RNA sequence: CGAUGUCGGCUCGUCGCAUCCUGGGGCUGAAGAAGGUCCCAAGGGUUGGGCUGUUCGCCCAUUAAAGCGGCACGCGAGCUG
RNA sequence: CGCUGAAAGCAUCUAAGCGGGAAGCCCGCCCCAAGAUGAGGCCUCCCACGGCAGCCGGUAAGGACCCGGGAAGACCA
């Protein structure tokens, strides 16, 4: 299921 | 043989046994044969 | 439950019926009894086998008493075969005629440090579209937190091979007793060179 | 109503000795074991056993017919014998007798063969009527349905292995 | 005064007939001799209990439809790796495990109870190998 | 929140059973063959492809079958991105 | 799915007892395996050496070291 990333890419 | 909860006579030819820890339903008409379950 | 001790010497095919048999030769014969393990004695029932002779110069003082006692010249491999008592104090090759089928065990070809490709058949990583230095790695692992560990068992890498195999149920092509050779169709598991044991199939 | 109370008539000249949880039971045709609850008391009487409860608990009654039917079949097991009838039926169906076996020939494509254990005797009379026969009921009784479970009666045919006196009901087919 | 500490003892050795014995209550009793407190000198930081020989234990008693239900269970540490054996089976197979089983349940965990638990011989069948101890037949 | 990296894919499995197949079975408006329906059963098995990032789904060609779920929507100090 | 069978004069696979019955379960096959400290067994070999369940010394059967190697192997084994 397409969720948002809750974190930015490192 | 029907598997349910609800077992019961269905006919008058339906007889109520018990056997091995479980409720059966024995009839000379097949259809009515069940298990409690 | 006959068995005998041999060495693998090599394959070839051999011509029958207008086939070709793929074949294992085996040096089997001549295999002096050297202990019977009884039930009385012993819990249980087989038959030490000897074979290859060896050179008294280097048997020492502990084996030498054990050859003694069987009125055996020194050999340079025991091994036992179980269930199995032959009447006499010698077995051969002839207690195995063409058409029956064996089983052999021999040691395999070791591979040492095998990586999980070769030992285990896994499919490794893509060669290209980005795979970064893991084209012959195992993956995953695991699971995360639940259960946080690694299976007992789990396939990885690690050494392979040199191992005790017994490949099952071979035919017995043809026995040359005046040469103790055995042809067996297929494969043997291990090194031309190699001890083997031959038994009588468990397989019907 | 009532079993264990029922007095076993036991003819000449059959034997019933009791022992402490089995009594023994001999005949013009052979020996027979019951097993029996140590908390049943098993009378021998003249030309009669009978079998008496402890109690009216419900346990107890029940112990107490099954006993009583249990000698009752003894008794009659080495004096008249026991035995049940089967009849085959459909076209290709017969039976014969091969020494003390019986074989059997049910539209399988192999012909069913039955040993007879030790007790049971079979009897080919006609080739399309079986006859088992022994001292035991319960062997009796037994090895018939293992016979007749060979080729069930069909549902839709009279045919295979029948029960003598076993009614035939059938359903319809189109 | 200090409580009384008592200086190292030769230990006693008794045996006990399962035959027809239920179990459970075999075992606690076994597990008391075990821990030494029939003695009025018992002390928790060494065994000073009996040894202690059991016969017959194929033939212990079990009520209820045990034999079918109890299930004695053995975990590999592999993927799948529980094995349930039941009861009848374990009697069949290994009877001694099923008193020697119950009665190691009932003794302390740790270095003594393990140790304790050595101090117990139990055997299928009438004999036992101890004669050399003459072992005090006890009516438990 | 002085950081528990987040969808899909790959890799690697392992478990559940409410079983997709295979084994056993009762009922059937079960002649037969084939089905339906329920029951027991988790040992093993459960294909290749076109589309799309897709999971899903649709489709082609097969199959005994092309099961559904859990494992931080299993698995980025294992890869991808 | 049964046989025999009461309670419950009939009936009932069940309450006593016995039978049949799955790719499943236990055994069977293959591999590991006595650190299985519960450390198993068998065959063979050495031997009851000097000085003061202990220490020091020289040996026994045997072992290691070193070397030439090996379809064994990362070193080790
Ligand atoms: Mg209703
Ligand atoms: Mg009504
Ligand atoms: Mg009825
Ligand atoms: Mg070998
Ligand atoms: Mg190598
Ligand atoms: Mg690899
Ligand atoms: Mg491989
Ligand atoms: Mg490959
Ligand atoms: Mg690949
Ligand atoms: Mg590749
Ligand atoms: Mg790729
Ligand atoms: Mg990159
Ligand atoms: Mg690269
Ligand atoms: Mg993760
Ligand atoms: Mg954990
Ligand atoms: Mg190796
Ligand atoms: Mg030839
Ligand atoms: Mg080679
Ligand atoms: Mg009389
Ligand atoms: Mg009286
Ligand atoms: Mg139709
Ligand atoms: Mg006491
Ligand atoms: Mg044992
Ligand atoms: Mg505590
Ligand atoms: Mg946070
Ligand atoms: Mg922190
Ligand atoms: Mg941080
Ligand atoms: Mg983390
Ligand atoms: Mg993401
Ligand atoms: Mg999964
Ligand atoms: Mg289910
Ligand atoms: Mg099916
Ligand atoms: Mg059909
Ligand atoms: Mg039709
Ligand atoms: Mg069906
Ligand atoms: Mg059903
Ligand atoms: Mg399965
Ligand atoms: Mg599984
Ligand atoms: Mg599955
Ligand atoms: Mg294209
Ligand atoms: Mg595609
Ligand atoms: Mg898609
Ligand atoms: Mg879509
Ligand atoms: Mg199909
Ligand atoms: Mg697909
Ligand atoms: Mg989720
Ligand atoms: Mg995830
Ligand atoms: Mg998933
Ligand atoms: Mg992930
Ligand atoms: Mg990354
Ligand atoms: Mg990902
Ligand atoms: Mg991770
Ligand atoms: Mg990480
Ligand atoms: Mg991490
Ligand atoms: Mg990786
Ligand atoms: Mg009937
Ligand atoms: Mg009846
Ligand atoms: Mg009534
Ligand atoms: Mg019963
Ligand atoms: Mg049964
Ligand atoms: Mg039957
Ligand atoms: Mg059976
Ligand atoms: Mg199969
Ligand atoms: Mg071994
Ligand atoms: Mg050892
Ligand atoms: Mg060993
Ligand atoms: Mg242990
Ligand atoms: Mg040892
Ligand atoms: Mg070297
Ligand atoms: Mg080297
Ligand atoms: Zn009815």
């Amino acid at each position: 299921v397409d969720k948002p990333d809750y974190r930015p890419r490192p | 043989m029907k598997v349910r909860a609800s077992v019961k006579r269905i006919c008058d030819k339906c007889k109520v046994i018990r056997r091995h820890g479980r409720v059966y339903v024995i009839c000379e008409n097949p259809k009515h044969k069940q298990r409690q379950g | 439950m006959k068995g005998i001790l041999g060495v693998k010497v090599g394959m070839t095919r051999i011509f029958r019926d207008d086939r070709a048999v793929p074949v294992t030769v085996i040096l089997a014969g001549p295999c002096p009894v050297v202990q019977r393990r009884t039930p009385e004695k012993d819990g249980y029932t087989a038959v030490q086998l000897g074979f290859l002779p060896q050179n008294p110069k280097r048997v020492n003082r502990p084996l030498k008493g054990h050859f003694a006692k069987a009125g055996v010249e020194p050999v340079r491999i025991l091994r036992e075969i179980r269930d199995f008592n032959p009447e006499g104090d010698t077995v051969t090759v002839e207690i195995f005629k063409p058409g029956e089928r064996v089983d052999v065990t021999g040691t395999s070809k070791g591979r040492g440090f095998a990586g999980v490709m070769k030992r285990w058949n896994f499919a490794g990583g893509p060669d290209s579209h980005g795979a970064h230095k893991i084209h012959r790695h195992p993956g995953s692992i695991g699971n995360r937190k639940t259960p946080g560990r690694v299976y007992k068992g789990k396939k990885m890498a690690g050494h392979y091979g040199a191992e005790r195999v017994t490949v099952m149920n071979l035919e017995v092509v043809d026995v040359i007793p005046e040469e103790n050779l055995l042809l067996v169709k297929g494969a043997v598991p291990g090194p031309n060179g190699g001890l083997v044991i031959v038994r009588e199939t468990k397989k019907a | 109503s009532r079993i264990g109370r029922l007095p076993i008539p036991v003819p000449k000249g059959v034997s019933v000795e009791v022992a402490p949880g089995r009594v023994k039971v001999k005949g013009p045709k052979g020996e027979l074991e019951v097993p029996v609850s140590p908390e049943m008391r098993v009378v021998v009487e003249e030309g009669v056993v009978r079998v008496e409860r402890p109690s009216d608990e419900r346990r107890h009654k029940s112990l107490h017919g099954l006993t009583r039917t249990l000698i009752a079949n003894a008794v009659k097991g080495v004096s008249e014998g026991y035995s049940k009838e089967l009849l085959i039926k459909g076209i290709g169906y017969r039976a014969r007798l091969v020494g003390r076996a019986l074989e059997l020939t049910v539209g399988f494509s192999h012909p069913v063969v039955v040993e007879p254990p030790e007790g049971i005797t079979f009897e080919v009379p006609e080739p399309t009527r079986v006859r088992v026969s022994g001292i035991d009921k319960q062997k009796v009784g037994q090895v018939a349905a293992n016979i007749r479970a060979i080729r069930k009666p069909s549902a839709y045919h009279e045919k295979g292995i029948y029960y003598a006196g076993e009614p035939v009901r059938l359903k319809p087919g189109k | 005064m200090k409580t009384y500490v008592p200086k190292q003892v030769e230990p006693r050795w008794v045996l006990i007939d399962a035959e027809g014995k239920t179990l459970g209550r075999l075992a606690t009793k076994i597990a008391t001799l075990l821990r030494g407190k029939h003695r009025p000198d018992w002390t928790p930081n060494v065994a000073m209990g009996d040894f202690v020989v059991v016969v017959n234990a194929d033939k212990i008693r079990v009520t209820g439809k045990k034999l079918e239900q109890k299930i004695y269970t053995r975990y590999s540490g592999y993927p799948g790796g529980l094995k349930k054996i039941p009861l009848e089976k374990m009697l069949a197979t290994h009877p001694e495990r099923v008193l020697e089983h119950a009665v190691k349940g009932m003794l302390p965990k740790g270095p003594l109870g393990r140790r304790l638990f050595k101090r117990l011989k139990v055997y299928a069948g009438p004999d036992h190998p101890h004669q050399a101890q003459r072992p005090e037949k006890l009516e438990v």
